[PDB]
């Protein structure tokens, strides 16, 4: 109310608005769906147009061989973070000889988050990210949120409606886990998480987005016909 | 009224950021006291520790400035080690600078002047913190300077700070219109400790164990803190007097 | 200039020679290189005067400011700060300082800091022009746990010889004494030392 | 200049 | 961070008043009174030590400040402003003119610099006005002796006589019926005890009243012989027995 | 953050003004008159110094009348110690001049220079406008003698005759009725005069409360002095003309 | 290609019986080469003189940077600069570049119009204040006007007097010094007159 | 240059030649190489002669801005750690070898300081290129405990070695005597052995010997 | 570059600048006109190192051009030699100093008289009867110390200028193909065609 | 009034209301406390298990500064790691300047001077965190609590978040019982039935248990995580108290 402002001021109750106002921009961006075997992990994402007439947006942006996001708000700061990330992902290879761990590129996200919410005239993110890799301990899945919480998950769903993917995932969790060495019914188990998560419109296409990445499997993405198998 | 926020003038010539930091002075309803000797210089200040689970030996508001200088502060301890350690730094660059060590009276003036700045320079708040700075200079002898928020200082015969600073004043008022000198006639430190809290306890009217007392004592060319042992054998020759 | 510290039992002296040299004149022939940057914290000085001085002054400053906040300074960390400055401004500096100390957990310890700046714990260091002249001596008569009047006359003699050859070196024996007890200056000078 |  | 008062926080009201100003004047009001009187062979400028406790020692805080040896400043309005007012007015005597010359600066001119800070202090990013006005008096060869007033806008003004602070108005109309264009130094103290002893409530002696002139060249109070040019300074701070001597015959 | 406290002082109005600009005209409107007068063979610069105390010193006093250079003095209207700033960048600006071309700086350049500053306080930096009006006096051997006005919107134009701070409009419209252009010098001192004697918020025009200035060929042949007046050199020409 | 004897040139001062003078060539060469003979050296802020000796583009330019400093001190000071005044101001200047210095030898010379007294000095490239009772001399030819001075120089010249002695030692020494002479200014400075004379001198 | 620096009793005494070179070439008979930092602390000065002109006056400004802010008489200490710090910080580019002497709350107090910014301490030095003459003299006659009158005599006649024995000293012998309690006293020319004799021959010219081309009167007026 | 002189006379000012632009063995040019035009009344002619010379000309060009339309008014001859000067002392401190050494010749309507500027690369300026920069003033000062009146007629001045080629092209080691003259008077600047 | 929307501003009482604000964001988070003991200090956090799609144990709070210290905290999250990575950063310096590893209250100074200069500037905003840390050094064990303000005492237990009171009070009798000292293990063991008593105030979520230890005996005076049997055996302590 007189506490939104900007970034740098608490509400009475200890809240942040403008942090708060940024989640809210997730929200109405559109469902995307991440979970993981112990041999390898999968986004799914359902892309939105302007119109008949428009292109998708693409949610999902390649970071390294071995790493990978799927956005849901404002994309291009979904950009600039993914770019800081593979600038991350590059330094760690052309100084160390070393691919960057899940783990660690979680906490540089929740970093740079938290700087632009505690400094005056800068502005939080306004975007959720799914960060999906395989690296020496195995198969991650990470949530970004702009507030700067990142969190290791076996699955999840943001976005409009992410609700009832993430309910399924919930129930499936026993199952889904134990896909391993199969891609296929991996992604599969994907799609059918994202399914429940639509209203009027279902998946075709040129609007199925799919991600994965894995122990013999570089980071690759599917649009278009690639994804004709899935439907 | 956007005037009460930040350090400038209100229409009555009024700076309310500085008062209010006065006010922040009492938030910790501390009372603080400071008496010279012929050799000495003694600072005491009271010690509330109301929470059991608290490590009594980390709470303290005095501060050994240099091998020379002490001082206590009166307001919350976020802002009195900022005070500290920055005239911790200021005396230390003094003696580099000008090859001899940084006179109590010196550091006054230039903690008053930060403070200063802070009540004409907006992006800066003032510290809520009256800071008493005790020494026995090598050519003015025992000293008490003391600063506010408001940048001001002056030297002192003997001082008070804190909530219950007036009845400590007058007390010690009242003494020197008897004694009809500038400072307690003694020649140990021990005595001038005892002073100090004798006369602390009639003004404020309560009695002290050796865990409600904080004693801070310079002498040449040193200034230390007492301990709890060392404040408990001053309070048992009180006593028995 | 030749300069040297050694520990013993009790804890540590350090020991100078007392000569300033401007090409083949002697500047000050009373010099005093034994210097302090903290109350049981001392150093010898070698090579350029100015240097020296500087780099003490700076390292004294530093303690006193450590001191103001987390009390007394180990010996190994006055080590590290004059280390951290001859290390850093190598291609600038002209300086062999011995850093000595005395604490009541470690008690006598010496570190020898060279001209590039690499730190060396010893038992005793040597150093400074005249220190060649006496590095076979030193090596043969060195003992550990010394007494004070052994650690003195070891001292006395290694100092007497590196004065006797070394050009540079002369004038008056300066030492300084660190222990519990706490410190003591000596100076011995020319009739006595020179017929040793 | 001076030296030690 | 950093300061991002990068704006003025003293700006023209629709009146035309420049507030923050017109506020400091009034701090400055509310001060303790000052003044200063102009005789034809010197300076005095005076004032009363207003003690904020018996406890303190009134002699360690200074309202009267030597800037050079041949000027001297007292003032009105907030003390801690004047501090490092006199601070800076100190060293800009040097920077500005003393390691340019190699001799101190004209009273005119040092009174100048100090006006130029306090009017950067109005119109500067993000710092409010000086609560103080100055009375600045001093020497130099070839303007004589001479009495300036430096307010919180900067503006100054050259003085025969005037008082600040409290009581002003009375005293400044005081001044009015005593001063003369033949009055001798002497004859200048008397009045300004005469002047002050009607602002001042309280305890009326040497402790309690602070008092300077400019005067004669003290070859005593120069530290060194030798040097005929260097003759001493024409400032000096009158002693507590020196006002008590002048209290007597009053 | 600090957003909260600002003025914005460099902003238009919903009428297309400059709020600050016309708010230190407002100020300026209740500052001392000064009058300025251009004849054929000097410039004439009188100004009434604002509620004079008798115990003021007056001779060794300055508050309306400036030397920028030998040949160009201004007259000041508003915050004194705002206008000293700019008179001494204008000093400077005047030297700097000098040292690149080996000539005194032409009156124009001078004045324009002056009211960039001014205006560049008014398009950028969040500061507030300096609170001054000056007239310029001056002479060079381009347009030779030249009479020129700035104020806090950074703009300056030419006259024949002009007056600023108070009471503009009353001066104004005298000096517009007596004024003709083959007047002399002597002339003009006594329209300067007669004007601020019926313009003032006094009750009786005398020489303690003036500042007089002359800017004249009257030298010895070709070439232009700067005449300040001294208080009884005031006191003399107000009895000369029959005001006192 | 050394800075203070490229283009060439001298300057002498002396003092007299309440009086001062101060002499210059008037040459302006490029080593071998003469290029002006009408060059002179000595300037004047007021009642104060400043001849300057050495690098001839920075001898135009610190008249430039004294005349553009002066003239700010008048405006302020509301009077002239006196000569023990100027000379500080000088020595600030110089100094200023200390590692950079104008390539010059200035020479202050005047009388104080409050005490009357007649004050020169000196100064090297870069600020060092030479006083002098008697006489100041820079330039190529500075080994010779020491020389021509020190045996011609009497105290309490009469400015008649005066003129003879310094126009003596600057031209006698001018031909002595292949990069000097060319002509030759010298100046009689009294209370309130100024007296300028050119000499003639031979023009090799 | 030849400089000395003498403590006694109840102060110190410093000392110095009036002689300023130019290569081979004599500038000044007179120069005044002794300079106030503050009135009771005094520096005698060798080396380039614009550097420790400037690096003193430099200091004593800094000294008298101290000495207001902190209400107190400099210390020589203060003055000496401000000089080598600024000496060090220009390795030696500044070419001031001065001896720092004077009196203060502390007591009596003689340093010298190197262009590189070294400092010395001692009761008797000497500096400048007449200072193996002056400190050969100091070294035979110097004692403990001194008076004032046998440490100015003391001072002059190792100044005087320098001036009689190093070309690059000469003329007279300037003195600055700091005691304690006391104002310090500058003796300007304290002794002047080197008076110039009558010359054999006046070269007063006969008016009208130099040929003039033209004359003009000067305006110095407005 | 190399051969650039100047001559004032009575009503005008010439100036002759060599049309031959060598690099090495070879003379790459022989028609090359070195200098430039600042105002209607002066102009500047320049020698030294290659670049420098012409980026310095057009630099000041354009400078004093920009004054003249922001005035409306042209410089006199004496204003922008002193502001000329000063940019080249400026340049002699810098980090790579302008070797550029000029002379500028103008008519100051003012005072209806002819002025020419002798300035070296140092800033070091003189007015000047007769000047010239480099090798070339070792013969041309003494010839025209001899043979130059101060009343002379541009006419005059041509025939004496023909005096200093010939004894150039007679003693110079290098051939600098010529020159381009041009005259400076009230009316402005004209080229000499046929020279 | 206004007083409470600009950071460093004193109320007429002479308060900073932004950091009493900060104090309510430090009040609705999770649980964590920290135990000193004889050689040492433990330090144990409640991680609210939001769903079970949380892989366990990959999710750490408890974070180690140099190889001594140990910190955890209460509030937002990524205020908590941005003041570790301050904390890093001073204490890499002492150790680079001084060799020496940084004391645990010269540690606890630098934060509190960072924390503290967050309330000086209204172009920032204060830690919405308060930080439970210490370890062992030279002068043996030191356990701390840092709060918005920048106030920060020495404690011989600590607690903060959700259920600070309900383990103050269990912290307290530890205190009174045990006037001789608590051993290493055996603060382990309590610290996770402090823990699962505090879970009573954030009981509709179930939790899952984090501990951590620096001991002069037990972990050679680093700071390591308790895992595995240790682990299982303080919550079978823990489990066995509440029933
Ligand atoms: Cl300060
Ligand atoms: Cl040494
Ligand atoms: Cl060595
Ligand atoms: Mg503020
Ligand atoms: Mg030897
Ligand atoms: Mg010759
Ligand atoms: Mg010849």
């Amino acid at each position: 109310n007189n506490y939104d402002g900007d970034t740098v001021t608490f509400s009475p109750t200890g809240r942040l608005f403008q942090v708060e106002y940024a989640l809210e921009a997730i929200k109405q961006g559109s469902v995307t769906v991440g979970l993981r075997s112990n041999t390898h992990a999968v986004l799914v994402a359902l892309k939105r147009n302007a119109d008949e007439l428009s292109s998708y947006q693409k949610k999902i942006i390649k970071c390294d061989e071995h790493m990978g996001l799927s956005l849901a708000g404002l994309a291009p700061d979904a950009r600039v973070l993914s770019n800081y990330l593979r600038q991350q992902c590059n330094y760690s290879s052309l100084v160390f000889n070393r691919k960057l761990a899940v783990e660690r590129a979680g906490h540089l996200l929740c970093d740079k988050a938290q700087k632009n919410t505690q400094s005056y005239g800068g502005r939080p993110y306004g975007v959720g990210l799914l960060i999906i890799g395989y690296d020496k301990s195995g198969a991650h899945l990470l949530e970004f949120q702009p507030s700067g919480n990142v969190t290791e998950l076996y699955g999840t769903a943001i976005g409009a409606r992410s609700q009832g993917a993430k309910t399924y995932l919930e129930r499936t969790l026993d199952t889904f886990i134990k896909i391993d060495g199969n891609p296929d019914e991996l992604i599969k188990a994907g799609v059918e998480a994202i399914s429940q998560s639509l209203r009027d419109e279902s998946l075709t296409v040129d609007n199925l987005s799919i991600a994965i990445v894995g122990k013999d499997t570089p980071f690759t993405i599917y649009d278009g016909e690639a994804v004709a198998k899935y439907i | 009224g956007y005037d009460r926020h930040i350090t400038i003038f209100s229409p009555e010539g009024r700076l309310y950021q500085v008062e209010y930091a006065f006010k922040a002075t009492n938030q910790t309803n501390i009372n603080s006291l400071a008496v010279r000797g012929k050799d000495c210089t003694v600072v005491i200040s009271q010690k509330k520790v109301p929470d059991k689970l608290l490590d009594p030996t980390t709470v303290s508001y005095i501060f050994c400035i240099s091998r020379t200088i002490g001082m206590v502060v009166n307001g919350p301890i976020p802002d009195a080690r900022n005070a500290a350690l920055r005239a911790k730094a200021e005396a230390a660059e003094f003696r580099y600078k000008y090859g001899y060590d940084m006179p109590c009276d010196v550091l006054a003036k230039r903690m008053a002047n930060l403070s200063q700045i802070y009540t004409q320079r907006a992006y800066m708040r003032p510290l809520g913190v009256i800071l008493t700075f005790v020494s026995v200079d090598e050519e003015l002898g025992p000293s008490i300077y003391k600063t506010d928020p408001a940048g001001y200082y002056v030297g002192y015969k003997a001082t008070a700070t804190g909530p219950k600073q007036q009845e400590i004043t007058t007390n010690l008022e009242n003494h020197f219109k008897k004694s009809k000198i500038d400072h307690i006639n003694e020649e140990s430190w021990e005595k001038v400790v005892e002073f100090a809290i004798t006369h602390m306890i009639d003004a404020l009217g309560t009695e002290f164990s050796k865990n409600d007392l904080e004693v801070g004592v310079a002498t040449k060319d040193k200034f230390f803190t007492l301990s709890a042992e060392n404040i408990e054998e001053r309070l048992v020759a009180i006593a028995e007097q | 200039t030749s300069i040297m510290a050694v520990t013993f039992k009790d804890g540590v002296i350090l020991g100078a020679d007392s000569r300033t040299t401007t090409g083949a004149y002697i500047a000050n022939r009373v010099t005093d290189k034994l210097t302090r940057v903290h109350d049981k914290i001392w150093c010898c000085r070698s090579g350029s005067a100015a240097d020296t001085q500087a780099i003490a002054d700076i390292v004294q400053y530093h303690l006193e400011l450590y001191t103001s906040q987390y009390g007394t300074p180990s010996t190994e960390t006055a080590a590290s700060v004059f280390k951290e400055l001859c290390y850093e401004n190598k291609d600038n500096l002209t300086a062999g300082i011995i850093v000595a100390g005395y604490d009541d957990k470690n008690k006598g310890e010496v570190y020898t800091i060279p001209l590039g700046g690499s730190v060396h714990k010893l038992p005793y260091a040597i150093a400074g022009s005249g220190s060649t002249f006496i590095y076979g001596y030193c090596d043969k008569n060195f003992r550990e746990n010394m007494s004070k009047e052994e650690t003195v006359d070891f001292i006395k003699h290694s100092l007497s010889q590196a004065i006797k050859w070394d050009g540079s070196s002369g004038g008056v024996i300066r030492m300084v004494v660190l222990t519990a007890a706490g410190v003591e200056r000596l100076i011995f000078y020319p009739d006595e030392y020179e017929q040793l | 200049a001076p030296l030690x | 961070m950093t300061d991002r008062y990068s704006f003025s926080l003293t700006t023209f009201s629709p009146s035309g008043k420049l507030g923050q100003i017109d506020y400091a004047l009034t701090a400055v009001k509310q001060g303790v009174t000052s003044l200063g009187i102009k005789a034809t062979n010197g300076v005095v400028i005076a004032t009363e030590k207003k003690s904020s406790s018996p406890l303190a020692m009134s002699e360690t805080l200074s309202k009267v400040s030597l800037l050079t040896p041949d000027i001297g400043a007292v003032y009105s309005g907030m003390g801690p402003d004047y501090r490092v007012l006199v601070d800076k007015s100190r060293k800009v005597a040097h920077t500005s003119y003393k390691r340019i010359y190699g001799e101190y600066p004209p009273t005119k001119l040092l009174v100048s610099e100090v006006a130029k800070i306090m009017q950067e202090a109005t119109q500067s990013g993000g710092v409010r006005p000086f609560g103080v006005s100055l009375l600045i008096a001093g020497h130099d060869e070839f303007n004589g002796f001479s009495l300036y007033q430096v307010d919180p806008s900067g503006s100054y003004f050259p003085w025969k006589a005037t008082a600040i602070g409290k009581g002003s108005v009375a005293a400044k109309t005081f001044l009015e019926k005593r001063w003369n264009d033949e009055l001798e130094l002497e004859d200048a103290i008397h009045i300004a005890l005469l002047t002050l002893k009607e602002s001042v409530e309280g305890e009326f002696n040497g402790d309690t009243i602070e008092l300077a002139i400019i005067g004669d060249e003290n070859p005593d109070l120069l530290g060194y012989t030798g040097i005929p040019t260097d003759k001493g300074p024409r400032f000096r701070k009158l002693t507590s027995q020196e006002i008590n001597d002048r209290l007597e015959a009053l | 953050g600090s957003r909260r406290y600002d003025s914005r002082t460099t902003i238009f109005s919903p009428e297309g003004r400059l709020y600050q600009v016309e708010y230190a005209l407002e100020s300026i409107s209740h500052a001392g008159t000064a009058i300025g007068i251009m004849a054929s063979d000097g410039i004439v610069l009188a100004a009434e110094r604002k509620v004079t105390s008798t115990l003021l010193e007056q001779d060794t006093s300055t508050e309306k009348l400036y030397k920028l250079n030998d040949k160009i003095a201004v007259a000041v209207a508003g915050l004194t110690a705002d206008a000293e700033i700019l008179i001494n960048t204008a000093r400077i600006h005047a030297q700097n001049y000098l040292k690149t071309y080996n000539e005194d700086i032409p009156v124009e350049i001078l004045v324009r220079r002056l009211s960039d500053i001014k205006q560049g306080y008014t398009q950028h930096g969040g500061l507030r406008p300096f609170g001054v009006s000056f007239i310029y006096a001056g002479y060079d051997d381009r347009y030779g003698y030249q009479l020129y006005t700035s104020n806090p919107s950074g703009n300056y134009t030419g006259w024949k005759a002009i007056s600023v701070g108070a009471n503009t409009s009353a001066a104004q419209t005298l000096l517009q009725m007596d004024y003709k252009d083959d007047m002399k010098v002597d002339d003009a001192i006594e329209l300067a005069l007669k004007t601020l004697s019926k313009t003032t918020d006094s009750s009786a025009l005398t020489y303690d409360r003036l500042e007089f200035a002359t800017i004249r060929k009257g030298a010895n042949d070709g070439e232009v002095y700067q005449k300040i007046f001294k208080p009884q050199e005031i006191k003399d020409i107000l009895v000369k003309t029959g005001i006192t | 290609s050394d800075p203070s004897s490229i283009n060439g040139g001298i300057v002498v001062a002396m003092t007299g019986k309440d009086c001062v003078a101060i002499a210059c060539d008037l040459r302006l060469g490029s080593q071998s080469l003469g290029v002006s003979n009408k060059f002179e050296k000595i300037f004047h802020y007021g009642h104060v003189f400043l001849g300057i000796t050495g690098l001839a583009t920075d001898v135009t330019t610190l008249n430039e940077m004294f005349r553009y400093k002066t003239n700010l001190y008048k405006l302020k000071e509301e009077r002239a600069i006196e000569p023990e005044t100027f000379t500080q101001l000088v020595s600030s200047s110089l100094y200023e570049r200390r590692f950079g210095p104008y390539f010059v030898g200035p020479v202050v010379a005047g009388i104080n119009s409050k005490s009357g007294k007649p004050f020169i000095a000196g100064f090297d490239l870069i600020g060092c204040i030479d006083e002098a009772k008697d006489f100041i001399v820079s330039g190529t030819a500075s080994d010779q006007l020491f020389g021509m001075c020190e045996s011609l120089y009497e105290p309490n010249l009469e400015p008649e007097d005066l003129f003879e002695t310094i126009s003596q030692a600057l031209l006698n020494a001018a031909d002595r010094d292949a990069l000097s002479g060319w002509g030759a200014v010298v100046y009689i400075i009294k209370k309130d007159e100024v007296v300028k004379r050119y000499l003639k001198m031979r023009q090799d | 240059t030849t400089i000395v620096g003498v403590k006694f009793n109840n102060g110190v005494v410093i000392a110095a030649d009036t002689r300023s070179t130019q290569g081979p070439i004599v500038a000044d008979k007179n120069c005044a190489k002794l300079h106030r930092i503050s009135p009771k602390i005094w520096c005698a000065g060798a080396g380039t002669a614009a550097d420790t002109e400037a690096v003193t006056q430099l200091i004593g400004s800094n000294i008298e801005l101290h000495s207001l802010y902190t209400s107190r008489e400099p210390r020589v200490v203060s003055a000496l750690q401000m000089l080598k710090q600024h000496l060090f910080k220009y390795q030696g580019h500044i070419g001031a070898y001065l001896i720092v002497a004077g009196v203060d709350p502390t007591g009596s107090h003689l340093f010298s300081i190197h262009a590189h910014g070294s400092t010395d301490v001692g009761y008797y030095l000497s500096l400048g290129s007449g200072s193996l003459a002056a400190m050969a003299v100091l070294e035979s006659h110097w004692k403990q405990d001194l008076t004032k009158e046998e440490a100015i005599k003391l001072a002059s006649d190792a100044i005087q070695a320098g001036i009689w024995n190093d070309l690059g000293s000469g003329s007279n012998v300037d003195v600055c005597v700091m005691e304690i309690g006391k104002d310090a006293e500058y003796l300007r020319n304290y002794l002047t052995p080197n008076v110039r004799e009558e010359k054999q021959k006046s070269y007063k010219f006969p008016r009208g010997t130099t040929a003039v081309l033209k004359e003009s009167i000067v305006n110095i007026c407005d | 570059m190399d051969i650039i002189l100047g001559i004032r006379v009575q009503d005008s000012v010439i100036l002759a600048s060599s049309k031959a632009v060598t690099r090495g063995i070879s003379v790459l040019k022989d028609s090359d006109d070195k200098t430039r035009q600042l105002s209607p009344h002066t102009l500047m002619s320049f020698a030294g190192e290659a670049g420098d010379t012409v980026q310095f000309a057009e630099y000041i060009q354009a400078n004093i051009q920009l004054y003249s339309i922001r005035e409306d008014y042209e410089l006199s001859p004496q204003a922008v030699s002193s502001f000329v000067r000063q940019e080249l002392a400026k340049s002699i401190r810098s980090r790579r100093p302008y070797q550029v050494n000029v002379l500028i010749g103008g008519y100051d309507k003012k005072k209806n008289k002819p002025e020419l500027y002798q300035i070296d690369y140092l800033g070091t300026k003189v007015e000047l009867p007769y000047g010239a920069h480099g090798y070339s003033g070792f013969y041309t000062f003494s010839l025209l110390d001899h043979h130059y009146r101060p009343d002379m007629t541009t006419e005059e001045g041509l025939d004496l200028l023909k005096l200093c080629v010939q004894e150039l092209e007679k003693r110079m080691p290098m051939d600098f193909k010529g020159v381009i003259v041009k005259i400076v008077d009230k009316d402005g600047i004209r080229q000499v065609d046929d020279f | 009034t206004g007083y409470d929307l600009s950071n460093s501003v004193f109320s007429p009482d002479g308060r900073n209301f932004q950091v009493e604000y900060a104090v309510k964001a430090v009040e609705n988070g999770t649980t964590s406390i920290g135990i000193k003991c004889n050689d040492g200090v433990v330090f144990a956090v409640e991680k609210l298990i939001t769903s079970k799609l949380l892989v366990p144990q990959k999710n750490v709070k408890i974070q180690v500064v140099d190889r001594h210290i140990g910190c955890v905290y209460s509030g937002l999250i990524p205020d908590g790691r941005h003041l570790v990575n301050r904390g890093r950063e001073e204490a890499a310096s002492f150790k680079k300047l001084y060799k020496t590893p940084i004391p645990i209250p010269a540690f606890a100074d630098r934060l509190g001077q960072y924390v503290q200069a967050h309330t000086l500037y209204n172009s920032v905003r204060p830690f919405g965190v308060s930080t439970i840390f210490g370890g062992v050094d030279k002068n043996g064990a030191h356990l701390y609590m840092l709060e918005p303000s920048g106030s920060y005492w020495g404690y011989k237990g600590a607690a903060t978040g959700k259920g600070r009171q309900s383990a103050k009070a269990e912290l307290e009798k530890l205190v009174d019982h045990h006037p001789e000292g608590l051993s290493a293990r055996e603060a382990v063991k309590q610290a996770a039935k402090i823990i699962y008593l505090a879970h009573e105030d954030n009981k509709e979520k179930d939790f899952e248990l984090e501990i951590s230890w620096c001991s002069l005996s037990e972990t050679n005076g680093l700071h390591k995580f308790v895992k595995g049997d240790l682990l299982q055996e303080a919550i079978d302590f823990a489990q066995k108290e509440i029933n």
